């Protein structure tokens, strides 16, 4: 409950201070200014989705790399150790072959 | 089943019939099906939570990883098929017919 | 094609996780560890045909603990006469059901 | 799945040690000969496809494909075999084991049992 | 409770077996005052 | 020889690539070549998570400890000197 | 707040019927993020801390964030609410009725059965009374993939490395 | 199916160690050492019946020995526990080390006056023996009577009848 | 695409498909069907074309939902009997999710639609790999759960597809859309004994395995992706289409050729159940398939279509690549008739 009482007293007080400066500072009258906003008429480079995806990729990995503070608890500290390591070689690994090959382009 | 659980399955349920009744951008069909891996992870994890299937802990986090996977696919597939016509929309698969 | 090379090679790959009753980690015991065991136990070998009929009680009981649904079932009515009972003011709920009388340890 | 789950059998084992005690299928197995036809005639194809002489290329190679095909079917035989003896033990035994299941049903002769007579006319 | 309930074996095991079953939230608290129900429940999960 | 000029060629270019393969080269090599990894994993297995379930005395079993604290039964002496 | 746990399975459908109404992909995309917060509060009631944040930290963090970045750069859609145009109010509502007299059926009569058996008992007889100690069940248990499952690492840190070349191999045109 | 078996609250009623957990955790070391018979006999009890309507008796006597251990130490110690106790009250996590000059303050008393010997690192964590008088369950998982295995293999494999019976192959 | 990839992405989709037919927990092979989806999406798109692209996203679509359907049913499974192992499955609701969620994989009508559409759009050997190897893994799982497989779903699904498969077959002219309906037949043929006797479901799975790699490999020798481009084949190489011809009739199963073995103890194994209709049905209905088939061989060998000029040019030269399995399949594929009673080896 305390938890759940911080989240909604941190989100009312943002909300009120939203409200504060989006319609109470819109009442005091500033005259008109009739200016159309003049629009008349698509940058889909992969230069940004590639940035996108490999991020999803490794941030999945870094998911499974997550749980290794409790692991290094574990009596079989040999196998958990060469566990760990394989994730992060397997890290290391899609790394290099985005570098090697035509990636990281950003 | 407890209600929660009843409620989560209807939410796998809402998620399947938005995927497979598409209406214009596949990028929402993406979406209904990435919703339904959440409510798979959702319902799974209460399952070995409540069964103190401490073993079976793990298998939640798999299942999120190998679901994002499929999603990056997807992704990938969109961006492919945006590039090429224009748009994502569903109707311009239509080049395969039968 | 079940080609079983786990069986084969001697090798587990996954059979740690297909049940609950198998070695958990610090040895965490299931919720329905018995249960689980006493099942397994009856239909060792006996073939899944003979399985279905035989264990059926320890199928039944398992399932059981594992839902509660027959628990929650009598829970439930238990709570309808209770309530039916309030109502009609036939029934006064005892003061340590009622949190007045303090707990034990 | 019939016998895919016999008490017993090993995974991924294609001839166990118990198909020994059976005899051996015969060099001379018709089935083998046939196998071995089966051989020769993917040789013949395969010279047909690449356009070289089917009946005199590859002498070599028309010969592996007939030894290859002998000395797998001899195998494939054997575990054919195997199963097969397999099937009939299983089989005896139920019905050994099972007496009142497979009853022995009252012996009459001709003489004794009547048919119904159907002219044609 | 239930006493007047027909067919109502009081306190009549749900399982077959007659081994120890640790009892469930609701075997326990279900008929206690909520705010205990609340406690033995998610007391320790809210309590941060 | 020709290995050695493209070390220094790699760390000359590229530092922070040599440098990360050699911290992660040492992070494989020195674990295996390491005492402390042995006293590692007994000090995991030494950490009484779950109660040591008692046993039944059977009159067979002298190792066991049947006390409180007397000789017989593991020691965590090792540890208190580490 | 005994039937909070039903509260938030109620509003986790309604979001699930908010996006998968197939509204505007922004608009959508939030239904998405709604209902994840949703699904991670009610992990967090059953007691799972570390898989309710993996959903928050992963799921509503990178990948739908992902999934936001796609629709932002191939912006070629007019922005609609799920109470816009019929195609998409229509079924929000009448995802949102089927709810409801699910909740009716459910609450009003205890031993409700559509396609499988619900009791309308709150989810808090569920719970499980034990003590684990100075342990985290959930923490120990994935802890142990490192150690007890060593072939579910192998298997999945291939099929990353594997997803990382495919996705490069379909996005090199 | 059975009613479930369940015992009177008159046969239920114990008199209680009514102290604080931090009370408790500054004297565990010494009643785990003074009382370790009658506690270690209990959990045997309650791990091999598998029932707590089983060792309840057992659970009676671990809280009596209890009492007695607290009793002492009232008797002979109780200034020194005092201090120890509302040292480790103090911490949220309720640490020893924050308390340690305390600690061998009550620790210096107890080996004076009771002579009670705190327990070293890792030994109220060794597995001990227990010669209960308790009979060891037969059935403790009341266990039904598992099914007759089918019957297993038989005598020697002989050739097929007439072979592959299939339709006309003759072998 | 470089050769060191794509051997890694074909080792990886065999990789899943093993671990399907390895693994002894669910979870395990739901990761195989994953692992083949996504090793298998780049392997449609090797030859990047606006229509691969389409194939391919079709096909992610549809293996994704059946995925998803998977994982719900293994879920369900798991909260109604607490068990990962792959054996009977204990709740009736989860196994007709599963059922649905394997055909589709399979391509089971009314689940066929996407398979002659990805079919048409992906390569040869593309076109290959997915009409034979992709469909081992569900079949496998199929296998292993033949006996909680409810017969009457199965059946239906399984008769379905053979009429659509006929009937699609009977008007396509596009020799992958052809194969890929004549797919969807047999695999209702193949699923049709699936609750009966799983080991017919292996025979006819291998020797439509061995049809389809010899016409595939035909059509690749060829180069020939419509009726007439085949037509033209009899100039430069008749020994091809003759063999083809030989290969079609096998696939439509007529007698003495390796394709009435499966049919024939199919019908075995349906009469020994007490089942007379169905068989008769399956039979019957699959003489559209001998329909199209026949058309097939009529344009290609049977009859001789008009060439071009430019063959002349074309003759002189010669195939340098040289499928070496092509042969033996083709042996297998049209004479082992004779071998039926080692039916056995497959028990």
């Amino acid at each position: 409950m305390n938890i759940m009482l911080t989240l909604l007293t941190n989100v009312t007080l943002a909300s009120l201070l939203v409200l504060i400066a989006f319609w109470l500072p819109q009442l005091n009258a500033y005259s008109e200014k009739t200016s159309p906003y003049e629009c008349g008429f698509l940058p889909f480079s992969m230069k940004f989705f590639l940035v996108a995806i490999t991020f999803l990729l490794f941030d999945l990995e870094i998911a499974l790399l997550l749980p290794l503070p409790w692991a290094s608890q574990t009596n079989n500290l040999k196998t958990m150790l060469t566990m760990a390591l394989f994730l992060l070689i397997l890290l290391a690994a899609s790394l290099a072959y985005e570098w090697t090959q035509k990636g990281l382009e950003w | 089943m407890p209600l929660v659980y009843m409620n989560i399955i209807m939410a796998f349920a809402i998620a399947l019939a938005g995927l497979l009744m598409y209406r214009s951008h596949l990028m929402s069909s993406l979406l209904c099906l990435e919703g339904m891996m959440l409510s798979l992870f959702i319902m799974s994890t209460l399952i070995i939570l409540n069964t103190h299937f401490t073993l079976a802990n793990m298998m939640p986090i798999i299942l999120l990883v190998f679901a994002a996977c499929e999603a990056a696919l997807g992704l990938s597939l969109l961006v492919m098929v945006s590039n090429t016509y224009g748009t994502d929309y569903v109707q311009n698969l239509n080049l395969l017919q039968c | 094609p079940f080609f079983d090379v786990q069986k084969r090679l001697g090798l587990d790959l996954d059979r740690w996780m297909t049940i609950q009753s198998a070695e958990q980690p610090h040895k965490i015991p299931g919720r329905c560890h018995a249960f689980e065991k006493e099942w397994i136990e009856c239909a060792h070998g006996i073939g899944g045909i003979r399985a279905e009929k035989e264990c059926k009680i320890e199928f039944d009981d398992f399932v059981e603990c594992l839902l509660r649904q027959k628990t929650m079932k009598r829970l439930s009515a238990i709570k309808r006469q209770r309530d039916k009972l309030i109502k009609e003011g036939k029934y006064t709920p005892p003061p340590h059901h009622l949190g007045k009388e303090d707990p034990r340890p | 799945t019939m016998m895919s789950g016999r008490p017993g059998r090993v995974p991924l084992q294609f001839l166990p040690n118990e198909a020994r005690s059976l005899p051996p299928p015969k060099l001379t197995d018709p089935r083998l000969v046939y196998m071995g036809f089966l051989g020769y005639c993917s040789g013949l194809i395969d010279n047909a496809i690449r356009r070289r002489p089917v009946v005199s290329a590859g002498l070599h190679r028309q010969l592996l494909y007939v030894t290859s095909f002998v000395f797998f079917g001899y195998y494939l035989l054997k575990r054919q075999d195997y199963m097969y003896a397999l099937r009939d033990h299983d089989m005896f035994a139920y019905v050994k084991s099972h007496p009142e299941d497979f009853p022995e049903k009252d012996k009459k002769t001709y003489g004794e049992i009547l048919e119904e007579f159907h002219p044609v006319r | 409770i239930m006493k007047d309930v027909p067919d109502w074996k009081v306190g009549e095991s749900v399982f077959h077996t007659t081994r120890w079953v640790t009892p469930m939230m609701g075997e326990l608290y279900g008929l206690r005052t909520n705010e205990e129900i609340l406690s033995a429940t998610y007391g320790f999960i809210w309590y941060t | 020889g020709r290995i050695a000029s493209f070390l220094k060629n790699a760390w000359a270019k590229e530092p922070v690539l040599v440098a990360s393969f050699a911290i992660g080269g040492l992070a494989i090599i020195l674990p295996s070549l390491s005492p402390y990894t042995n006293y590692a994993i007994r000090i995991n297995r030494a950490t009484p998570y779950n109660y040591p379930v008692p046993l039944r005395d059977d009159g067979n079993m002298p190792d066991v400890p049947s006390h409180p604290q007397d000789p017989q039964g593991p020691s965590l002496e090792w540890l208190k000197n580490l | 707040t005994m039937y909070i746990a039903f509260i938030l399975s109620t509003i986790f459908v309604i979001g699930f019927v908010g996006f998968s109404s197939k509204p505007s992909p922004i608009y959508g995309g939030l239904g998405l993020i709604v209902s994840g917060g949703v699904g991670c509060g009610i992990v967090l009631n059953f007691g799972g801390s570390f898989l309710g944040l993996m959903v928050f930290l992963i799921y509503l963090g990178g990948m739908l964030v992902v999934f936001g970045y796609t629709t932002a750069m191939a912006t070629e859609m007019y922005p609609e609410v799920w109470v816009s145009n019929k195609t998409v109010f229509g079924a929000f509502v009448s995802g949102l009725m089927m709810e409801f007299c699910m909740v009716y059926y459910a609450l009003k009569e205890e031993e409700v059965e559509i396609i499988f058996k619900f009791n309308g008992l709150g989810d808090w007889v569920i719970y499980d009374t034990g003590d684990s100690g100075f342990f985290s069940e959930e923490a120990m248990g994935i802890a142990a993939l490192y150690s007890y499952g060593t072939w579910l690492v192998i298997v999945t840190g291939w099929s990353l490395l594997i997803g990382v070349v495919v996705i490069m191999e379909i996005t090199r045109g | 199916p059975g009613i479930v078996e369940l015992p009177t609250l008159e046969d239920l009623k114990v008199q209680e160690v009514k102290v604080s957990s931090s009370v408790l955790k500054a004297a565990a070391h010494h009643y785990g050492a003074q009382c370790d018979k009658p506690n270690k006999e209990f959990m045997l009890c309650r791990w091999e019946e598998k029932d707590p309507r089983r060792c309840l008796e057992e659970g009676k006597l671990v809280n009596q020995c209890a009492l007695d251990f607290f009793r002492q130490i009232k008797r002979h110690c109780a200034e020194p526990f005092t201090e120890y106790w509302t040292c480790i009250d103090y911490s949220g996590l309720q640490l020893f080390r924050h308390c340690r000059k305390q600690q061998a303050k009550f620790d210096e008393c107890v080996l004076d006056k009771l002579g009670w010997v705190r327990p070293d690192l890792g030994e109220l964590s060794k597995v001990t023996k227990v010669k209960t008088d308790r009979p060891l369950p037969e059935n403790p998982y009341h266990s039904r009577a598992r099914p007759e295995p089918n019957p297993e293999a038989e005598g020697d494999l002989k050739p097929a009848k007439h072979g592959s019976r299939l339709f006309f192959w003759t072998m | 695409m470089n050769p060191i990839i794509y051997t890694t992405l074909i080792m990886t989709v065999m990789s899943g498909t093993m671990l399907v037919m390895i693994s002894s927990h669910w979870l395990l092979i739901w990761i195989g069907f994953e692992m083949n989806l996504l090793a298998m999406i780049p392997v449609l798109m090797k030859n990047f074309n606006p229509r691969a692209t389409e194939a391919a996203t079709k096909y992610f679509l549809t293996q994704a939902t059946a995925s998803m359907m998977l994982m719900m049913a293994i879920i369900i499974n798991l909260l109604y009997s607490g068990q990962w192992t792959i054996t009977k499955m204990f709740n009736p609701v989860a196994m007709t999710m599963m059922t649905m969620a394997l055909a589709m994989k399979l391509g089971l009508s009314p689940f066929h639609f996407w398979v002659p559409e990805v079919t048409q759009g992906i390569s040869l050997q593309a076109g290959l790999l997915l009409l034979t190897w992709q469909k081992l893994a569900p079949l496998s799982v199929l296998c292993q759960i033949s006996q909680s497989i409810n017969p009457n779903l199965m059946l239906t699904m399984a008769m379905l597809s053979i009429l659509i498969g006929g009937w699609g077959g009977l008007n396509q002219t596009q020799l992958r859309k052809i194969m890929a309906y004549s797919s969807i037949a047999h695999m209702g043929w193949m699923t049709a004994v699936l609750p009966y006797n799983t080991t017919m479901t292996i025979l006819n799975l291998l020797i439509y395995i061995t049809m389809t790699l010899a016409m595939f490999m035909l059509l690749i020798h060829s180069s020939a992706t419509t009726t007439l481009s085949l037509s033209h084949t009899w100039n430069k190489m008749p020994v091809i289409t003759s063999l083809m011809m030989v290969t079609l009739l096998s696939m439509g199963g007529l007698p003495p050729l390796s394709g009435f073995m499966p049919k024939w103890m199919i019908i075995q194994e349906m009469t020994k159940n007490e089942s007379i209709i169905m068989p008769t049905l399956m039979a019957m209905t699959a003489l559209l398939n001998l329909y199209f088939y026949m058309r097939l061989a009529y344009s290609s060998s049977l009859t001789m279509f008009p060439s071009t000029n430019n063959m002349k040019m074309k003759w002189q030269f010669e195939h340098t690549k040289q499928m070496k399995l092509l042969p033996t399949m083709i042996v297998l594929s049209t004479l082992v008739l004779p071998m039926t009673p080692a039916l056995s080896s497959l028990n």
